[PDB]
């Protein structure tokens, strides 16, 4: 939330054209990244243990 | 040596959750920013 507010301050968008679009998309993409990273991490730890 | 790698691995695990935030932000927000503006965003995020 803080980053999104700061971003719409820096981008200079003054009044109301500031849809939650970037917020929703970045939030959805962060589930994908974290899940993929976690799977890779589990595999690596398993491999080192083996 | 293996133990040292495991300690590093735990640190790496902690670091990765934090880093996924940064990656997702570049994907969603940075594509239309100029390089200097990307730098300022990176700073103001990092803080």
């Amino acid at each position: 939330i803080h980053f999104d507010r700061n971003f719409y301050q820096k981008m200079k968008v003054g009044v109301n054209p500031r849809s939650p679009g970037y917020f929703i998309d970045g939030l959805r993409a962060l589930v994908k990244l974290v899940t993929a990273k976690y799977q890779d991490l589990q595999e690596n730890q398993r491999f080192v243990n083996v | 040596r293996w133990l040292n790698t495991t300690k590093q691995f735990s640190k790496t695990s902690q670091e990765l959750i934090g880093n996924c935030i940064i990656s997702s932000i570049y994907e969603t927000y940075f594509g239309h920013l100029n390089e200097r503006e990307r730098a300022d965003m990176l700073v103001i995020l990092k803080r």
